[PDB]
């Protein structure tokens, strides 16, 4: 083939792995939680909603995210 | 070293001589001698080296006299030489270029790459040299002993 | 047709600002502009291999 | 010459040329008696215009 | 509105947005670089001033012999621009400085000077520019790229990842001066804190901290705010901010107001704190269990004993909350850390740190920076004092302190020169704000960090090696510096510098040869910006962080221009609107917004400033006021883009194309295509051979003529008025009243560059454009060059092409071309060659240039005349002699047999040896031109005196009809002043115009003002016959060839190579193609009314490929075509200018808004039957680059035509005569001719010559030697059994000399046998490998 | 002839580089052996032992030895372990990947017409792959009595 | 003067025509001959090898 087409092939590869990662990060699906899983703290029902199955309440899920930004 | 080693050997207080300045002069001199016959990769002379050395003082004292630069018609009269030993003596005053010269305007070459082979016989060559060898022999066939054997001989 | 995806910039991290727009139809400046870092990595790679 | 083949400047690296290595044994064995023989007992000097 | 010269023919122009900012002065990098690098500069910035200053003054060896500078001139050439291409001088101009050499006296501190020696030294010839940006270095017109490299000053690079494996990353922060040492900062995994002076060991970053005067306690309270324990009657009270606390674990209940405010164990939330600032608290005690690990920072010593109760940076414990506490300590200082934002760091890396005070550190330094030096009180202070902050070896130039103020977020643009205190501790304070969380990286990409040197500065500073080259010398020559005898010109030699710039100007990675086969890519050569060659990255140490597009780049390099294949990326070419900036970064145009308005004026902003506005996108709706249409638009803030309100916006892009360069903005519908398929349209575009007779776009971008005219190919009339008299070879234009100066009149002149070699062997052609008695406004193109359409860009021709697959004569990616095509020489283009053959002088004798040459008869020599060298017209083949040359050879040395022919016949083989110059075998042209040089110590030969002869008739007849004009011009003013006390009009004129001289007048001033103008007359007469005096010598002069030729005779072969299967021909939309079969006329296919499609693609290359623009560009092209057609019947019917002027006028408002309208109620007859007549063949239609015709638009300007809406046709075929099922495509598409024509590419050898220390075939003229059959191929035919073709495939034709000889008898036999042996590079490789010490043998058995 | 030092069109010589490392192992020999026979002190002939050993590590490989001898250019002068290694030693640029006569190239092109059994080629590359056996087949016809 | 390739087996050769070049040896010898006929002829390897 040539030198572009294999280019779309690359590129495609790159961003279907990149959908999919941020596909498989969302969970949207699980058993509700009721409270925090670091900090014991209630998990309000609203964000339960938009998410089934948030193991994390939101200072949590920041915070770990957070830390996470340096990669460790 | 060999030149101190020289100086030491002919030295004598005798004419009141200071030996550091003394032998700085036979350093110089060893030193001089050797980079004029053992520098070049083609040797030169002596005398050609200092033909050449005058050449490069008179060629810079004219290229910001003149203001452009000097010709060799005009190097032979600054220099006083015959106007065609200045054409000899800049040709051969200068070094050779290294065969593993990177010649990097392809692939990964080399200068030594690509210069051919000239004394080789063409296979074209060959091949009509056997023939005629051939044509030669069935002629010469074509005549008598007595001729053939003359003819070969002579 | 239809629209094209979620340009993924070169790092590897997705952009979050879709194409909602196709080649049938055109590409405003900014949606060009951010299919060119997919494309200049796909040509970075098939240049290596 | 040791089992690391580098030197670096830059970590890496990818498919272009990806996952090289050589094992060249009885190499390392010398080299790293080298490099402690050379740290431990004085350092040596090089070339011969400096010697 | 229209020019009387632009309504030659009106471009149907779609593309709503009203420009603002038209097109820069294409070439302005390289023309404004390279004069700010040139001219006298009475301030020492950028030029060779700022050059001279620097080195200088100078100074002997302290005892004052002096040598300092006063100025500089740049001498004229000795030959213009065109001699210097014919004859191969590098274009320059001789340098010239005043020097000065002036000496102090001994004993004499500054006492009056003794001697000042003043004169102008040479030095170098510093190539001058052309007009064009294009260097003449030796005969061949060469172009410097701009470089890219990093701009010193600070980063903060990131290397995350890889390093310690546990996917921790680190943060380094470089401060790279201009010139001095570097300094890094960097953390371990283990989180210390870690400084490096240049890239040796590392050290406790604490560690320059204290040696900048700094101790423990203001270190802690330099890098960490603060947090107190008190002892209010109970138990360890504190102080609570209730920013403090956020999510955190609680090591207590949070009691206040007699109340659980909130309660233990709990992640302290924000809604804590919104309810603790409620409370307004200053204060909750806490058991010791919460102060027993903190980190107490000022220094406690007992007030009664004064012994060290706790150190400073120590973590405290209950017993020494009691140690400290009943000897009076209430406060207690403890640092504010934490995990997540105000990290231990300067703590932890004080842990590290095993030095305490200035010494110590000072001692460590100083022993860092070199090995074994003993440590020295002011040793290490003065080492210290000179690491980063002494004039001497630190000098961050005013580009790095601009980049160091501004990447800390500092207000002031300039400043110091050199570090400080704050500098570091701002640095330091920015990398762990970076590593604590509210911070980023720098990533290498961003144009705040690709500073651009290009062809003024790099120049420069390779002028500026030969000065400090050159003042080595110089303090030599002054360590003996005599008083009163040595100038101040023996001391310096010029073929140091000199050749310092020569080995820039012509020995770089930049300084390389210019693309000059299409306007175009002459234009987007000049134009780039370059990341490689001295100075920058290479390829391997970078590297892909560099091969990328970061999204700052919006305007300032075009994401879709960049050679693909080996570096991409790496050549990114510079955007359409772009410039330098004053310090020398990128910087793109925006529009100032106001409060809620688009004010017109544009200002210029960087890329370190983008990030901080918000700027509005160029696809904005605005309604007649600079007021957005809506209350929201889409904008880009940082990187990101994101819907903005009204009132938020402070800058709306200029227009819309300065996203792309110029390469990628010639190409229609550019919106309609994937970035790679417009990447490789843009870097095919660049390529396209000029043709013969130049079409034009019948779709284009509008920027086509910008490209034309800012290129240098065309000739734009440099004043305008009346053309006075059109030729062939030139144009005299009669400047107008206007702008005619006062002072002698006169008129302009512009000899045309006809049939020229460029630097790709295509023809460089100018015709002219204007018939005679026309007007011409200032600014216009008066003569076409190559692939230029009056003014207008036509690189490729366009032509009738169809979408259909027909056979498979177009299977993968090929095109059908109908001999409709190859017929009308429409592709059918032009090489002209440059032959040489020169003329040496080898050690048995001279090589003549004699025609008299054994064994060649008179079947061949009847071309040449008497001296060897081609009739200009021959009409020479692949293999006649053009230089007739033979060359003396001693040493017959005859055979047998043969000497027994040569008795037989008397045949004497003479000493002679042809080796004359013989066309290369394949070409077929007509020799337009020869030229002859010779060393001036030849006897010039015949024809090179018919040479002589005809040049100088040339140049006669060329000097005398510019005499004319000059002195006309003279006669003029003396006429002008006669009018002045004593005008006498109608009676002036009747006498012969040289009797005005001798004409008495008043004695008044006016009679002394007819003194001088007789003298400029007469002076002029004398003066221009001393000019035609210097170009007679110039001619008649010999020549300075190499060393060892005699007479170098140049041939000018011009092939006219047609189109054949191979030659690439291609769209502009990247759909390449190589051409497959010249098919007659009627096998084609043809629409229902006779016309055969001219070319076939294949529609299986454009769903696999987004690239659907170039199958818009097929609707509008035959969209364009029907209105060609349409005004061609009107025309051809002729029918009335009123017919023609309601349709015509029809084509142009077409509906939609645009920023086009044209009035053609405005033109007379005369003009508008011009214009129909240049419309005739299709009405040219554009399409501005991201403004693109909507495709409403389309269909309606093909229902203006009549062709089918749908943009289909039935095609009949063209064989069987039936009907092609499903409608077909059809229309008009613009197609190029890359130059990888087939016979450039073919080639065969059967047995060349032979390579000298390797017997390999090595061939020259294309390559004339065998292929590469390398290694991949063995293992190919190792995978087959084939043995023995392998074998003959390396043994016989390839290496074994003696094979091979046998190979080639035994086939001439009829024998096909091969005797192999063994080959002859294994035999070199047996006597290296055994001339080391190592016995290499071959047993034998 | 390994080694050339062909001569150049104008007087320059283009030689290989193992003329200039054999010169300076010959000049110090010879040097050495001037040495002894004045029999310097010892400094001066351990310098110069150092000096030719140093010579001879650098005619082999011109690499272990820590820093090479370069040339009158900037660029490190190769020799004799180094004409035999590398992408351009004689055993992976001359011993496999070697030219090859009978050889050519061109633009391929698309051809339909064909069984699957026979490649088109032009009539040009055919007479100039085939000259030899056109010769061949010309002497057997008799349409030329010699071979010129 | 292109080589008019077939269309089939550039799919073997991974050779679409976009200007590509292929080049023509030739088999000298006898041997040579019949193993470019026996065993690298085209109508020989239209299995691939994998
Ligand atoms: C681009 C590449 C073709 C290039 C030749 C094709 C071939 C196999 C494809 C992946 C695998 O199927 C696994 C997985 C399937 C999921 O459904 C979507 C994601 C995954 C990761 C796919 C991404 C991509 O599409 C791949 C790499
Ligand atoms: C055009 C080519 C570069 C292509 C990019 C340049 C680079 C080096 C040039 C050779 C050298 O001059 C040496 C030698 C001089 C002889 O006298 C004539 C033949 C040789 C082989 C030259 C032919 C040609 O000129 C060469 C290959
Ligand atoms: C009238 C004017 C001077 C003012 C009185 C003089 C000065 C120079 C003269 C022209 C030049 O020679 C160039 C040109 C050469 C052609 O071959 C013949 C025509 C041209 C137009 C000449 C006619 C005329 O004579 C000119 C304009
Ligand atoms: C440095 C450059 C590499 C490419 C850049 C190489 C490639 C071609 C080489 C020249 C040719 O041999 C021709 C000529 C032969 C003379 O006799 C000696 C000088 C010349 C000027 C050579 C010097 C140098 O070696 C050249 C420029
Ligand atoms: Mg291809
Ligand atoms: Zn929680």
């Amino acid at each position: 083939s040539d030198e572009a087409d294999e280019a779309y092939s690359v590129t495609e590869q790159l961003t279907m792995t990149g959908i999919n990662r941020i596909r498989q990060k969302i969970n949207a699906h699980g058993i509700p939680v009721y409270l925090c899983e670091a900090c014991g703290n209630p998990i309000p029902e609203a964000r339960r909603k938009i998410f089934p199955g948030v193991t994390l309440c939101v200072e949590c899920q920041a915070y770990q995210e957070r830390q996470r930004k340096h990669y460790a | 070293n060999i030149g101190l080693m020289k100086a030491v050997d002919k030295f004598e207080y005798r004419r009141g001589y200071k030996f550091s300045t003394y032998a700085t002069w036979w350093i110089r001199q060893a030193i001089t001698r050797s980079i004029a016959d053992q520098a070049r990769t083609i040797r030169i002379p002596v005398h050609m080296i200092e033909t050449i050395n005058k050449l490069n003082r008179i060629s810079r004292q004219m290229l910001q006299e003149m203001g452009r630069e000097p010709t060799p018609e005009e190097l032979a009269e600054r220099m006083l030489m015959p106007e065609d030993k200045i054409r000899k003596v800049l040709k051969i005053a200068k070094e050779p270029i290294s065969m593993e010269t990177p010649i990097g305007d392809d692939e990964d070459s080399h200068l030594g790459d690509f210069i051919e082979d000239t004394t080789l016989e063409l296979p074209l060559d060959s091949a009509t040299t056997e023939s005629l060898r051939a044509a030669t022999h069935d002629v010469l066939a074509g005549l008598t002993a007595r001729e053939a054997k003359v003819l070969r001989m002579r | 047709a239809g629209m094209r995806g979620l340009m993924a910039k070169p790092d590897g991290s997705i952009i979050e600002t879709p194409i909602t727009a196709n080649f049938r139809e055109g590409l405003n400046v900014l949606q060009y502009f951010i299919s060119t870092h997919g494309a200049r990595k796909g040509l970075a790679d098939t240049a290596l291999k | 010459d040791m089992g690391i083949q580098v030197m670096e400047e830059a970590p890496d690296a990818d498919d272009l040329m990806l996952a090289e290595n050589t094992a060249d044994e009885d190499a390392a064995e010398a080299a790293a008696q080298v490099l402690s023989s050379v740290e431990s007992e004085i350092g040596r000097t090089t070339d011969p215009v400096r010697m | 509105v229209y020019s009387y010269t632009e309504k030659k023919r009106i471009r149907k122009d779609f593309g709503k947005r009203p420009q603002v900012l038209d097109v820069p002065y294409l070439l302005s990098i390289q023309l404004d670089s390279f004069q700010k690098f040139i001219e006298q500069d009475p301030e020492g910035q950028y030029g060779l001033e700022a050059a001279f200053r620097s080195v200088f003054p100078i100074q002997s060896y302290s005892g004052n012999s002096e040598l300092q500078y006063v100025s500089y001139r740049l001498g004229e050439p000795v030959f213009d621009v065109q001699e210097c291409q014919i004859r191969g001088v590098t274009y320059s101009a001789p340098l010239r400085v005043k020097l000065r050499l002036v000496i102090y006296e001994r004993e004499a501190p500054e006492g009056t000077v003794k001697d000042i020696k003043e004169q102008e030294v040479y030095m170098g010839e510093i190539p001058l520019m052309t007009d064009n940006g294009t260097f003449v270095i030796n005969g061949t017109e060469r172009v410097i790229v701009s470089q890219l490299h990093r701009s010193p000053g600070v980063f903060f690079d990131s290397d995350k990842g890889k390093t310690h494996s546990s996917g921790k990353v680190l943060y380094n922060a470089r401060i790279i001066p201009y010139r001095g040492s570097w300094l890094d900062f960097e953390f371990d995994p283990k989180d210390n804190l870690f400084v490096r002076i240049d890239r040796r060991r590392k050290l406790p970053a604490t560690i320059i901290l204290r040696a900048l005067n700094y101790t423990t306690e203001q270190i802690l309270d330099l890098f960490f705010e603060k947090v107190i324990f008190e002892i209010r009657d109970n138990k360890l009270q504190m102080e609570l901010v209730p920013e403090r606390l956020r999510g955190e674990t609680a090591s207590f209940d949070i009691e206040a107001n007699g109340k659980v405010y909130v309660e233990k164990g709990r992640r302290i939330t924000a809604r804590h704190i919104r309810q603790l600032e409620k409370d307004d608290v200053k204060l909750i005690e806490v058991p010791v269990e919460y102060i027993a690990g903190k980190v107490v920072a000022k220094d406690y010593i007992d007030e009664s004993t004064g012994e060290l109760i706790c150190a400073a940076n120590m973590e405290l414990s209950l017993d020494l909350l009691a140690k400290l506490s009943q000897s009076g300590h209430k406060r207690i200082e403890t640092l504010f850390t934490n995990d997540l934002d105000h990290g231990p760091y300067i703590s932890e890396t004080l842990r590290v740190d095993p030095t305490n005070d200035r010494l110590s550190a000072l001692v460590e330094i100083y022993r860092m920076m070199r090995p074994g030096e003993p440590p020295t009180r002011e040793a290490a202070e003065s080492l210290f004092e000179n690491l980063f902050f002494s004039e001497d070896r630190y000098d961050l130039s005013a580009v790095g302190r601009m980049k160091f103020n501004r990447s800390l977020l500092r207000e002031e643009i300039e400043g110091s020169g050199i570090l400080s205190k704050d500098d570091i501790i701002d640095v330091m304070k920015k990398l762990i704000d970076i590593r604590n969380g509210k911070g980023e990286v720098d990533d290498i990409d961003h144009l705040g960090n690709r500073r651009i040197r290009s062809v003024g500065e790099m120049a420069e500073n390779q002028f500026r090696v030969g000065l400090v080259r050159v003042e080595r010398a110089v303090k030599e020559r002054l360590s003996l510096g005599d008083l009163d005898t040595l100038m101040p010109q023996d001391m310096i030699n010029a073929k140091p510098i000199s050749a310092a710039v020569k080995e820039f100007f012509g020995s770089s990675q930049l300084s390389q040869f210019m693309d000059q086969n299409n306007p175009l890519s002459e234009i987007t050569h000049k134009r780039r910006i370059s990341a490689l060659g001295p100075g920058g990255l290479t390829r391997e140490r970078a590297g892909f962080e560099v091969r990328d597009v970061h999204p700052t780049h919006y305007g300032r390099v075009c994401p879709i221009e960049t050679p693909e294949g080996p570096n991409i990326g790496l050549i990114n070419s510079l955007s359409v609107y772009a410039q330098t900036n004053e310090y020398g970064f990128l910087e793109t145009p925006y529009r100032k917004v106001t409060d809620g308005v688009v004010t017109d004026e544009i200002h210029y902003l960087s890329a370190i400033e983008e990030g901080n506005y918000v700027i509005a996108q160029a696809n904005s709706n605005l309604d007649e006021e600079g007021h957005f249409v809506e209350d929201l638009v889409t904008c880009r803030s940082k990187g990101e883009s994101s819907l903005f309100s009204r009132d938020q916006v402070d800058y709306m892009d200029v227009s819309t194309q300065q996203v792309v360069s110029v390469g990628a903005s010639l190409i229609p519908f550019l919106e309609h295509d994937d970035a790679n398929r417009a990447l490789m349209g843009a870097n095919m575009q660049r390529q396209a051979v000029p043709t013969l007779r130049a079409d034009k776009p019948l779709v284009g971008t509008g920027m086509e003529r910008a490209v034309a005219v800012d290129s240098g190919v065309t000739a734009v009339a440099k004043r305008g008025g009346v053309v006075q008299y059109v030729d062939a070879s030139r144009i005299v234009i009669k400047v107008n009243e206007d702008e005619m100066y006062p002072g002698e009149a006169g008129i302009d002149i512009y000899n045309l560059t006809k049939y020229t070699r460029s630097n790709q062997n295509t023809c460089i052609n100018q015709m002219p454009c204007v018939s005679l008695g026309e007007p011409v406004e200032r600014g216009d193109v008066l003569a076409d060059g190559p692939s230029t359409d009056l003014g207008e860009l036509a690189l490729g021709q366009n032509m009738r092409v169809a979408f259909m697959p027909w056979n498979g004569y177009n299977f993968e990616d090929s095109i059908l071309v109908s001999e409709r095509v190859v017929q009308e020489d429409r592709f059918t283009t032009i090489h002209i060659q440059e032959l040489a053959c020169v003329s040496r002088d080898t050690k048995l004798g001279p090589e003549e240039i004699t025609a008299d040459i054994p064994n060649v008869g008179e079947a061949a020599l009847s071309k040449l005349d008497e001296s060897g060298i081609v009739y200009i017209g021959a009409e020479v083949t692949g293999g006649d002699i053009l230089v007739g040359k033979v060359t003396p050879k001693g040493e017959t040395q005859l055979t047998p047999e043969e000497k027994l022919l040569r008795a037989i016949f008397g045949e004497k083989a003479s000493d002679v040896k042809d080796s004359s110059l013989r066309v290369p075998n394949g070409v077929s042209g007509t020799v337009i031109d020869v030229q002859v040089f010779t060393r001036d110590g030849v006897e010039k030969d015949k024809r090179a005196l018919e040479i002589e002869e005809m040049q100088l008739k040339q140049a006669k007849k060329d000097l005398s009809e510019e005499l004319q004009i000059l002195e006309a011009g003279l006669f003029s003013r003396i006429r002008a002043v006669l009018v002045a006390g004593g005008v006498e009009a109608e009676k002036l004129d009747k006498l012969p115009r040289d009797r005005w001289l001798e004409l008495g007048l008043t004695d008044e001033e006016k009679q002394n003002q007819l003194e001088q103008l007789a003298e400029q007359y007469d002076e002029l007469k004398h003066e221009f016959e001393k000019k035609l005096e210097a170009k007679r010598r110039k001619i008649t002069q010999g020549d300075d060839l190499a060393p060892g030729v005699l007479k170098i005779v140049k041939v000018y072969l011009a092939v006219k190579r047609r189109i054949q299967p191979g030659d690439k021909m291609a769209g502009r939309h990247g759909n390449k193609g190589v051409i497959s079969k010249i098919n007659p006329i009627e096998d084609m296919p043809y629409d229902e009314n006779g016309t055969p499609v001219d070319i076939v693609l294949n529609p299986l290359g454009v769903p696999s490929r987004m690239n659907i623009g170039q199958i818009l560009e097929t609707h509008l092209g035959m969209a364009a075509k029907g209105i060609g057609d349409k005004i061609n019947a009107m025309l051809k019917q002729q029918q009335e200018v009123a017919k023609l002027r309601e349709f015509i006028q029809r084509a142009y408002d077409l509906g939609a808004d645009v920023r086009q309208k044209v009035d053609l109620s405005t033109f007379s007859d005369e003009e508008v039957m011009r214009l129909a007549e240049n419309l005739r063949k299709g009405m040219p239609i554009a399409t501005p680059v991201f403004d693109g015709a909507k495709e409403a638009e389309i269909k309606e300007l093909l229902k203006l035509g009549d062709l089918p809406t749908s943009g289909q046709i039935r095609l009949y075929d063209g064989r069987t005569g039936e009907q092609f099922e499903r409608p077909v495509t059809v229309g008009y598409m613009y197609m190029l001719k890359l130059n990888h024509l087939v016979d450039d590419k073919m080639h065969a050898r059967s047995t060349g010559s032979y390579s000298l220390v390797t017997q390999q075939p090595l061939g020259g003229k294309a390559q004339f030697g065998g292929q590469r059959f390398g290694e991949m191929e063995v293992w190919a035919l190792e995978a087959y059994g084939a043995a023995y073709t392998l074998q003959e495939m390396l043994t016989v034709k390839s290496d074994d000399v003696n094979g091979r000889t046998k190979m080639y008898k035994n086939i001439v036999d009829g024998n096909h046998q091969m005797e192999p042996g063994m080959p002859e590079s294994f035999n070199v490789l047996l006597k290296e490998i055994r001339s080391l010490g190592i016995n290499i043998e071959l047993e034998d058995e | 002839d390994l080694r050339p030092l062909v001569p150049l069109d104008g007087g320059r010589f283009a030689t290989s580089d193992l003329n200039d490392l054999y010169r300076r192992v010959i000049n110090r020999n010879n040097r050495l052996k001037r040495l002894l026979d004045l029999a310097a002190p010892d400094i001066i002939v351990r310098n110069e032992k150092r000096m030719l050993q140093e010579a001879v590590d650098a005619l082999l490989d011109n690499g272990r030895r820590g820093r090479a001898i370069t040339g009158s250019n900037k660029r490190p002068l190769k020799s004799l372990a180094d004409m035999i290694k590398g992408k351009q030693g004689r055993f992976r640029q001359n011993l496999l990947g070697k030219r090859v006569d009978y050889s050519g190239r061109s633009v391929i092109t698309v051809g339909p017409y064909l069984r699957l059994h026979q490649c088109g080629l032009p009539k040009k590359m055919a007479l100039e792959l085939f000259k030899p056996f056109i010769y061949g087949k010309l002497e057997l016809r008799g349409l030329a009595t010699t071979i010129k | 003067k292109a080589i008019q390739l077939h269309p089939l087996v550039c799919a073997a050769y991974n050779a679409d025509f976009d200007g590509d070049q292929m080049a023509v040896h030739v088999p000298l010898t006898l041997e040579a001959q019949l193993e470019a006929r026996a065993l690298m002829m085209s109508t020989n390897n239209i299995l691939s090898p994998a």
